C-alpha cells in the first residue's frame, strides 16, 4: 500500500503530454526509484485508462532482466502514480538522436536483448510489446529495458490494416528497429501518413550502401508481409550476423 | 482527499443527511458511521452518481464519526475523510 | 478533393468528444451527408489523431449496407472534417435507453445484420470492430449501421488478459450485444475493474427469468472462454432462434 | 484556404510538412519560396485547399 508520502522526489527525468516522471527515493530505505505520473483526465479522454490498468497487471507477472519492473502504483484525485525501476542511461530514442546510428556491435546486442525479452513474453502468452525506441530504456550497464506504459513506423501491415495478428508482430518491429539502429531512420518513413501507410503495405524500402550483407539478410527475413514467413525469435538469436556482433 | 468536502445538511433526532463535494467519475462511495471511541462500525454504499446520503437509526446524545471515501473504477479506493456530529 | 465550400452545413446532430457532427448538403449533387467537424486542438491534446486517421483508412475500404460509409475527408488550419453517411434514426444506445430491452425479432434481426457485416469484415481478414450500441447507427429502414472513430464490458477474456486473439473475438462481442439487447445491460457488468475482470475471465453471467431457451442457447454458445469453441458466423445465421425471428 | 498569397512568402501558421508549388517543394520550416498554385501538405490529413 504505497502512497505519495513514502517517496522523496528528485529531478524530473521527463515531461511529455500525458504525464511525466521524476527521480524518486523511498524515504525509509533511500532506494533510488522512478515515479511516473499520469493524469486521469488525459487517459480518460483517449480511452487509455483501460489499457493502462491492463498493462499494470500484465507486467507484474513478467520478470526479465531486459524488461523494466513495475513495483506498484497509487493514485489520488487527479493523478496516477507508477513506481518504476530507474533507468540511469535514458532512452534508446534520445541516444539515437545524438549519434544518428549505432555500430553493428551495439545494434546486434540490442536485438539479442530485445529478442530474449520477447521470447520470454511469448512464452508467458504475452502478444504485442510496443518496442518503440522511446519505450526502450537503458540500464546502468547499458542493457536494454522494455518499458511499455509515432507508433506508425513500427507496426506490420496486419496491425495498421485492422487485421488479425499474433506473436509474429514483434519480428516485424525487430526488423524495423534493426534498420533504424544502423541507418538512422525507419525504413518506411515518408512525408505523409498516407505515404508511410502505403509503403508499409507494399514493404517499400531500400538498403543503403553501407549496410553489411549480414545485416541486409536479417532485415530482409524480418520485413516480410506474410507473418507466417517471418522467422521465430530463436532463429534471430541464432543468426550468423547476430552471434558474430552481439555480446 | 476526495471527497474533499463533507457536512451534515439537515439532521434529525434519530437521522442524518450528509453531503459531500470530485472532478473525476467514481464508482460509488463507501459510507460508514460510528460513535467516536467501542462498537462495530456500520457500513453501506451509495452510488457514485449521488452527492448525498441518509443515515438513520442513531441514538441521541451520542457523538458519531462519519467517514467517507470514494472508489475509483480502475485504481481502487481513495483516502477517507472524517467528520463528527453529536446527536 | 474536398473543401468547406462544397457543402451547406445545417443543424447539429449531436456533440462529440472532440467536436460536433452536423447535417451537410453538398453544393453540387445536393446529397444529404453527415459532416463530422472534429477539432484539431483536442485531437492533438488527447493523442487520438493517429488512432482516428488509422481507422479512417480502414473504414474507407469497407463497403457494406450494414456499415456506415466513409466517403472522404478534408481539413482546415484547426479542424478536421469527415464525410459520413447520414443516419436519420440516431444511435442504438439512445433507443436502448429510450426503452429498456428490445424484442426477440428486433434482437435477432440486429444480430443477423451484425453477423452479415462481420462476415464481410472477416472475409477481408479484418477483425475486431467496435460494435457496441454507441457505435451502432440506424438507417432509414431501421437497418443497423456500424460506425467507427467503459468499453471493457464487450471484450473477450483473451483480450482483457493481454493475449493473442483471432476473429473469434467478434463472436464474443456478438453474444454480449445479444444479451444486452434482451436484458438491457452487458452480462459482465460490475462496479469495479477487478470485479469486471473476474466476471469476464471466468465467464460469470446469469439469464433473467424472461430469456427464451432459444435465446440463452445462442448466447451460451457465443460466450465461451475458449475461442476455438465459439461458433462460426454462418452457424449464428443458421441458428433456429435466429432464423425464426430475423428478417434477412 | 491555407492564407497569404520571384520570392513569395506565406506566413501560414498551420504545421505544414512541405509546400509543393505549381513542380517544386520547399521545407515546412521555411515561410517563403524562391522560384527560379501552392498546396500545403499536412502529415495526417494530406493537402490543404489550393489557391490562385
Ligand atoms: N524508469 C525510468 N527511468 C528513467 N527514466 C524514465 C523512466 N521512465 C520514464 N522515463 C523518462 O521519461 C520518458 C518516458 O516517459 P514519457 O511520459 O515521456 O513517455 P510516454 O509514453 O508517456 C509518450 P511522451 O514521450 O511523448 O511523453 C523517457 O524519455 C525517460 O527519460
Ligand atoms: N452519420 C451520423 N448520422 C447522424 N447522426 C450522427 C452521425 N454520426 C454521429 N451522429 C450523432 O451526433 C453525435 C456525435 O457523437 P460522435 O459521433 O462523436 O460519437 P462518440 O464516439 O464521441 C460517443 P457519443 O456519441 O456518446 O458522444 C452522436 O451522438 C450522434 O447522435
Amino acid at each position: 500500500q504505497w502512497a505519495l508520502e513514502d517517496f522523496e522526489i528528485g529531478r524530473p527525468l521527463g515531461k511529455g503530454k500525458f504525464g511525466n516522471v521524476y527521480l524518486a527515493r523511498e524515504k525509509q530505505s533511500k532506494f533510488i526509484l522512478a515515479l511516473k505520473v499520469l493524469f486521469k483526465a488525459q487517459l480518460e479522454k483517449a480511452g487509455v485508462e483501460h489499457q493502462l490498468r491492463r498493462e499494470v497487471e500484465i507486467q507484474s507477472h513478467l520478470r526479465h532482466p531486459n524488461i523494466l519492473r513495475l513495483y506498484g502504483y497509487f493514485h489520488d484525485a487527479t493523478r496516477v502514480y507508477l513506481i518504476l525501476e530507474y533507468a540511469p542511461l535514458g532512452t534508446v530514442y534520445r541516444e539515437l538522436q545524438k549519434l544518428s546510428k549505432f555500430d553493428e556491435q551495439r545494434t546486434a546486442t540490442y536485438i539479442t536483448e530485445l529478442a530474449n525479452a520477447l521470447s520470454y513474453c511469448h512464452s508467458k502468452r504475452v502478444i504485442h510489446r510496443d518496442i518503440k525506441p522511446e519505450n526502450l530504456l537503458l540500464g546502468s550497464a547499458g542493457e536494454l529495458k522494455i518499458a511499455d506504459f509515432g507508433t506508425l513506423d513500427y507496426l506490420p501491415p496486419e496491425m495498421i490494416e485492422g487485421r488479425m495478428h499474433d506473436e509474429k508482430v514483434d519480428l516485424w518491429s525487430l526488423g524495423v528497429l534493426c534498420y533504424e539502429f544502423l541507418v538512422g531512420k525507419p525504413p518506411f518513413e515518408a512525408n505523409t501518413y498516407q505515404e508511410t501507410y502505403k509503403r508499409i503495405s507494399r514493404v517499400e524500402f531500400t538498403f543503403p550502401d553501407f549496410v553489411t550483407e549480414g545485416a541486409r539478410d536479417l532485415i530482409s527475413r524480418l520485413l516480410k508481409h506474410n507473418p507466417s514467413q517471418r522467422p521465430m525469435l530463436r532463429e534471430v538469436l541464432e543468426h550468423p550476423w547476430i552471434t558474430a556482433n552481439s555480446s | 482527499s476526495v471527497p474533499t468536502k463533507l457536512e451534515v445538511v439537515a439532521a434529525t433526532p434519530t437521522s442524518l443527511l450528509i453531503s459531500w463535494d470530485p472532478a473525476v467519475t467514481v464508482v460509488h462511495y463507501v459510507i460508514t458511521y460510528g460513535e467516536t471511541g467501542n462498537s462495530p462500525v456500520q457500513e453501506f454504499t451509495v452510488p457514485g452518481s449521488k452527492s448525498t446520503a441518509t443515515i438513520s437509526g442513531l441514538k441521541p446524545g451520542v457523538d458519531y464519526t462519519i467517514t467517507v471515501y470514494a472508489i475509483d473504477f480502475y485504481w481502487g479506493s481513495y483516502s477517507p475523510i472524517s467528520i463528527n456530529y453529536r446527536t
